[PDB]
């Protein structure tokens, strides 16, 4: 339910005469997914390809937000939010062009007016966070409104081209005359140029907060006002990992008073992630309940000129060169990230789970374990349009803080395997009988844990693990014990100093996983992925 | 290294272009324009060479500075040749068709009549005439001799297959191609018509007052004209076929060089033109016959920046030579949609709704600007829109019509009862006093648009008469002129975003006499307007959250005679009268526009009451989108039809008194082909 990034297509509403729909409403179903952008101020290319077919009369031109990467159009337009201009990671904005009126009047319909996309997309998901403190988050926001036959909005859009009307008010519209996005300087009481957003996020308590504002213009007649700012929202969010959820609140309701502007209803869709190495940047999206506006935005922490916590793990292991790589996730470890595109973890609609997933190029061929963990999955994963092997890992970590400190505490759990030398033998994840096993006893206290991982013919076929815990994971060796595994007198295995990694996921450590390739170093090889729930005692 | 390279047909060309290159090095100075000849095998080869940037410039008859214009080839003419003496320069001719006084018949009367020609192939003789024919000649239209020789009952053209196709030389057997036959070229085609042998000559208009012995007698005579009538011989300016450049130098659209040609050949005609030196003529040579220009050329005129090939042909010379190069044909027989010009996107999506409405009677093109606009009706894109007084002004230089007129006054007889105009007023805020029409100066100003009659023309032309020199934007510190030059003062003041600011249309919100009262508003210190704005703008009339607390006795109107008066009294305080807004066309779409809009303003017009379940023509928010959004109704003219007759003497006074701070460009490639 998270992702690269979303966006909202501009609303045109049919007026052919007698054949007049009355409203276009927005929906749930009309966020598009953005996928992951190469270039993050470049415009989404999916989107970016729509827009580049529509037709136009004599204005073939994109127009986008300022700061955008145009395809293709001191003074100018400005939209920032000052001291927190400089974004590397994540891009929210518009782009459009005026299309030409789309008629077929053999179906009775015209729509008229521009066309184009609100959006926001970033890449590198964060992986970690602050462990405490609050953190000033500044960015931008982005609007795109429902049509209704005889609707305005006069306080934002100058309705010349009736606008919220015949096709979506939106905050890229050209009539839109009253922010501050044309001047040359600021009030001491502006944030920034246009709209911008300002939010708190408190890592310490996993909460968000946050207001919404237009910076309004000054000059002359209307300097009376004293107020250069108008704020039209706030907002809430619960963060879990690097995704957070919350509501947005209408700030500017006199109700009983009918509104001269869009932002009316509140909402209970906001939705948004953390970008970049520490999470300094996010974008967000929420949709109003009433339907007749759509937001989306991103913010960050101050330019330039508290320690850290993980999150997440996710990991690929490549079986042929021995690798690995870290994989993008969401804080989500039943959604499976490769190669820019999700792969659903669980059914639509019992305990290793196999199936195919062909995007909408290559094909995936999926293997899964286990049915009694949540908040960790691991793996097969294959590719093909010819074929590439790996085997991930992915899973939510515990909160540093809920970590448990039981001084003997066992997991039990299975594995994933593939070693060799000279020769190789593969093995998959069984929840019995001579399968393959996993068995971890955890002293928190002490921060020591150790395990051992047992084949099928066991044990004789077996892995030694003994490891320190930092937090919220874990650093340690695997072993083959001695001499060799057996690889099936029979030929065998040598692996001794294996680095091994891993982390305790869910609420109150319940799961625990890890992972190790070899060699890493200056023989055998050996690629496992393992995970464990915890046993009562 | 800057160098035209001039593109020579012939090898006697060639060595005359040599000539010419080695006598202008000793005139001018090194560091300045060259010439270098590049030699090819024909007019064709020197345009795909131009076009290449294998070369630079070349001269053409006018047939091929429309295959030159054509993709991919992308030339335009840049200086003109022009003939006969520099005080009344002839760059162009008119090609006319020329008839019997009372002969009772018209250009569409043709079909079976007896034709005389100067020859075939030549322009006004032949080419001009079949082409603008070309729809009324019978199918097979291929061959094109057959097809004419159905049309004429018979005929004189000289240098026609008259085996094949006889009747072509019906009144000169043979079809003699030499001046041995009496009826060959203009005079021969003239004499033919004199004679009695044909009913009409196609010839130029030079054509009679050069061949009647007599010359009183031209009172014998008359012009066929396009819109079927018929004028005296002395009106062919008024009454012709088609207007033809003579010799046209042309060069590069984009990167032509078109300042380095016109240095060089201004600097050539003023040593090497026409009588200047011993040394070297330009306008002849030994070698041969009109080598590099024609032998008669008495000099050269520069073409201005606006024009291109369509625009210099003209739409009758174009018209002609795509019928004869395409050669479609309309399958029928009344009024085409008329196609309306709308001015950027705010205009394109109302014209929208009011095609949609119409049921096809009305079709949209869209322009960036007015003077653009206007050109696409000049060229056939379009077929009219509705224009400030100001732009019926420039449009009229440029050869549209008036038809129906923007009547603001509310009766019951709106379509019958001409007006006299409304006002131009000089509008300031009563909290600035002392400030008066006698000093201005220094002080901020707001205007509807450049170019429009209360926001630039009135105005700016009585400032000239005071101040008696152009520049406004040294007059005033700052304000917005939307259309000004972008780097001006007087685009300072303006709203407009990034690239729109001060562009003259409604991307930028101070265009318009709406937006000029919002300057004064928001920024300035004077607005120029109608003097209906303010009482439009005011008291809640206009909800907008910038207007919709204005009032209106916090204004006050600039009296001519330095005192001041509240916006009520403006009959008597006012700069000076303005002539209502126009629809405008071509004259030969004038009737259908007239009948399609009577029709469509009975239907959309203020007549309709809720505009919001329906389309109402005269309304848009603020915007006055297509037309004023006062417009009670379209009158009839009459009378009135020439843009001269219709704004009156006083203001075709008053905006000619401002020629010479014009910054029109369609204004000075208009007058050029017309003074
Ligand atoms: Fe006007």
């Amino acid at each position: 339910q998270g992702g690269y990034g979303f966006a909202m297509r501009l609303k045109r509403r049919n007026w052919y005469p007698g054949a007049e729909e009355s409203e276009v409403k927005l929906n749930e179903s009309d966020w598009e997914a953005t996928g992951l952008p190469t270039k993050p101020k470049e415009l989404p290319k999916r989107q970016k390809s729509v827009i580049e077919k529509v037709e136009t009369d004599g204005d073939s031109d994109i127009y986008s937000s300022p700061y955008l990467t145009p395809s293709n159009h001191v003074n100018q337009p400005k939209n920032q939010a000052t001291g927190h201009e400089n974004f590397q990671y994540v891009y929210s904005g518009w782009f459009y062009k005026h299309a030409a009126s789309e008629k077929d009047f053999s179906n009775k319909k015209i729509k008229s007016g521009d066309d184009g996309y609100i959006f926001y997309h970033g890449e590198k998901p964060s992986r970690q966070l602050p462990a405490s403190g609050k953190v000033i988050y500044k960015g931008v926001w982005h609007f795109v409104t429902d049509t209704k036959k005889g609707q305005d909005f006069r306080e934002i859009i100058q309705p010349s081209k009736k606008q919220g009307d015949r096709y979506s008010g939106f905050s890229g519209d050209g009539s839109e005359e009253y922010s501050n996005k044309n001047e040359s300087t600021l009030k001491d009481d502006h944030e920034g140029y246009g709209f911008t957003s300002n939010l708190e996020v408190d890592f310490g308590n996993k909460k968000l907060t946050g207001k919404l504002i237009r910076n309004n213009a000054s000059l002359n007649n209307n300097t009376n006002n004293d107020k250069h700012t108008t704020q039209y929202y706030s907002l809430d969010a619960q963060i879990t990992g690097n995704r957070f959820n919350g509501t947005a609140t209408a700030t500017d309701k006199k109700e009983n008073e009918t509104k001269l502007h869009p932002f009316v209803s509140d909402s209970s869709s906001l939705s948004g992630g953390f970008f970049g190495p520490q999470g300094e940047e996010l974008g967000f999206r929420f949709l109003s309940d009433d339907q007749k506006v759509a937001v989306v935005g991103s913010a960050k922490t101050k330019d330039k000129l508290s320690k850290l916590t993980t999150v997440l793990d996710a990991v690929e292991l490549t079986l042929n060169d021995k690798k690995i790589k870290n994989l993008d996730n969401f804080s989500n470890a039943a959604q499976l990230v490769v190669d820019g595109i999700m792969i659903p973890l669980l059914p639509k609609d019992e305990f290793t789970r196999k199936f195919e997933h062909t995007p909408e190029t290559k094909t995936y061929e999926v293997e899964v374990c286990c049915s009694n963990l949540n908040y960790l999955k691991y793996g097969m994963l294959t590719r093909k349009n010819q074929v590439e092997q790996s085997m991930f890992l992915q899973g939510e970590r515990t909160d540093e803080k809920e970590i448990p400190t039981d001084q003997n505490v066992v997991y039990r759990g299975s594995w994933y395997g593939h070693i060799a030398n000279g020769t190789s033998w593969s093995g998959n994840a069984s929840d019995k009988e001579g399968g393959n096993r996993a068995e971890f006893t955890v002293n928190f206290a002490d921060k020591k844990i150790t395990g051992k991982l047992t084949a099928e013919n066991r044990q004789a076929q077996t892995f030694t693990i003994e490891g320190m815990i930092q937090g919220n994971g874990f650093e340690g060796t695997a072993k083959t014990a001695e001499s060799g595994f057996d690889l099936d007198r029979t030929p065998k295995a040598y692996i001794t100093d294996a680095k091994v990694k891993g982390g305790f996921y869910g609420p109150k450590a319940e799961e625990l996983g890890g992972w190790f390739a070899y060699p890493g170093d200056k023989a055998s090889s050996a690629t496992v992925v393992f995970g464990a729930k915890r046993q009562q005692p | 290294d800057k160098t035209v390279r001039w593109c020579a047909v012939s090898e006697h060309e060639a060595t005359k272009c040599q000539s010419f290159r080695d006598h202008m090095k000793s005139v001018i100075p090194s560091d300045g324009p060259s010439v270098a000849c590049v030699k090819k095998a024909s007019y064709l080869d020197c345009i795909r060479a131009i076009a290449a940037n294998e070369a630079d410039a070349v001269t053409l008859d006018a047939g091929l500075v429309y295959d030159a214009y054509l993709a991919p080839n992308n030339l335009k003419p840049v200086v003109a040749e022009f003939y006969g003496s520099k005080e009344d320069p002839q760059t162009f001719y008119y090609a006319v068709a020329v008839v019997k006084k009372d002969s009772g018949f018209q250009m569409n009367q043709l079909r079976g009549k007896k034709s005389c020609h100067t020859g075939l192939g030549r322009s006004a003789g032949w080419n001009i005439p079949i082409g603008l024919l070309y729809c009324d000649l019978p199918e097979p239209r291929k061959p094109l001799e057959k097809a004419v020789a159905n049309f004429f009952s018979g005929s004189c053209a000289p240098c026609a297959d008259g085996t094949d196709f006889p009747q072509l030389c019906q009144l000169c057997p043979g079809c003699g191609c030499s001046t041995l036959n009496q009826y060959f070229g203009y005079s021969g085609a003239f004499k033919c018509l004199k004679d009695g042998a044909g009913d009409v000559a196609f010839v130029k208009h030079s054509t009679i007052f050069e061949n009647l012995a007599n010359k009183a007698d031209r009172d014998q005579y008359e012009l066929l004209c396009l819109d079927n009538t018929r004028k005296p011989v002395d009106e062919y300016k008024d009454c012709h076929l088609a207007q033809v450049p003579s010799h046209t130098v042309v060069a590069r659209s984009m990167g032509g060089k078109e300042d380095l040609i016109w240095e060089l050949l201004n600097q050539a005609q003023e040593h090497f033109g026409k009588d200047k030196s011993k040394e070297f003529q330009l306008f002849s040579s030994p070698h041969g016959k009109d080598l590099l220009f024609k032998d008669s050329a008495h000099g050269f005129l520069k073409v201005p920046p606006r024009m291109d090939a369509k625009m210099y042909l003209g739409y009758e010379y174009v018209t002609a030579i795509r019928n004869l190069r395409e050669g479609t044909c309309p399958e029928t027989d009344e009024c085409k949609p008329v196609k309306w010009c709308a001015l950027s996107h705010h205009e394109r999506l109302k014209c929208d709704e009011w095609s949609v409405n119409s049921v096809g009677k009305i079709e949209c093109v869209s322009a960036e600007t007015t003077e653009d606009c206007i050109a696409k009706i000049m060229n056939g894109e379009a077929d009219a829109m509705s224009l400030d007084g100001g732009f019926v002004y420039i449009a009229g230089k440029c050869g549209l019509v008036p038809v129906l007129a923007e009547n603001y006054d509310k009766s019951d007889n709106c379509e019958d009862t001409p007006e006299a105009g409304y006002f131009a007023v000089a509008v300031v805020k009563k909290s600035a006093s002392d400030l008066t029409w006698d000093n201005l100066k220094g002080k901020k100003s707001c205007h509807t648009a450049v170019g429009r009659t209360a926001g630039w023309n009135i105005p700016m032309g009585l400032l000239y008469n005071k101040i008696n020199h152009c520049r406004f934007d040294e007059f005033f510190s700052e304000g917005c002129a939307p259309g000004s030059k972008k780097d001006s003062s007087l685009c300072k003041l303006c709203m407009g975003s990034g690239l729109n600011l001060c562009e003259p249309n409604n991307k930028e919100g101070y265009y318009g006499y709406t937006g000029a009262f919002r300057c004064l508003v928001e920024k300035g210190d004077v607005a120029f307007v109608k003097h209906q704005t303010v009482p439009q703008n005011t008291g809640g009339k206009n909800p907008d959250p910038w207007a919709k607390n204005l009032n209106e006795k916090d204004y006050e109107l600039l009296c001519l005679d330095g005192t001041r008066k509240p916006v009520e009294e403006y009959a008597n305080c006012h700069l000076a009268r303005a002539p209502n807004h126009a629809v405008v066309t071509r004259k030969d779409k004038e009737a259908c526009v007239h009948k399609i809009l009577r029709q469509q303003q009975h239907l959309f017009g203020s007549d309709v009451t809720d505009c919001s379940g329906n389309f109402c023509l005269f309304r848009s928010e603020t915007k006055d989108l297509l037309f004023r959004d006062d417009t009670v109704c379209l009158a009839k003219l009459h009378d009135r039809n020439t843009y001269e007759k219709y704004l009156g003497e006083e203001y075709v006074k008053a905006v000619g008194n401002l020629r010479k701070c014009s910054t029109s460009s369609l204004l000075e490639a208009c007058t050029f082909r017309r003074p």
